[PDB]
């Protein structure tokens, strides 16, 4: 399915919104529920459907930073990513 | 909205 | 059991495994340079766990709607 | 240690 990332978040916009409170980074890590997280909740009155990251793993969602596979609501521990 | 969790689909 | 190394922002969070540093006034940093700090808990002998709350698999509430356990955290409305 | 990962007992 062919989607948008959803909004940009954290430290200067160099991370991608997973879902209303967890913003991740590939080289930022995750914020989930932090300050850095904030945009993310604007992302749920955007009407078009977004998915963030590529290499999808896990509990439903994708890879969002080094080795953690968060999807729209939990962050993992996951090497695979 | 996110694609889990966007209204209709 | 202790609450583990504290972390992140002026100590004023708590560590819930390896990568990942919770906090009432803060929320949650998983894999963050906030949550570098966790891994030195890893070579004190004694064990820790921090939060109170139960939820989720062996998790404690970490923050404000997030459970968090060794290896992730989740939402959870009633943490 | 990590409970969870400690020696753990």
């Amino acid at each position: 399915l062919e989607l948008r990332q959803c909004l940009p978040c954290g430290p200067g916009g160099k991370g991608r919104c997973f879902g209303p409170s967890i913003c991740c980074g590939d080289e930022l890590g995750c914020f989930v529920g932090t300050a850095e997280a904030l945009r993310c909740q604007e992302e749920n009155y955007l009407p078009s459907p977004c998915q963030s990251g590529q290499k999808p793993c896990g509990s439903g969602g994708r890879c969002a930073a080094a080795g953690i596979c968060c999807n729209d609501e939990s962050c993992v521990t996951e090497p695979e990513c | 909205c996110y694609i889990q969790n966007c209204p209709l689909g």
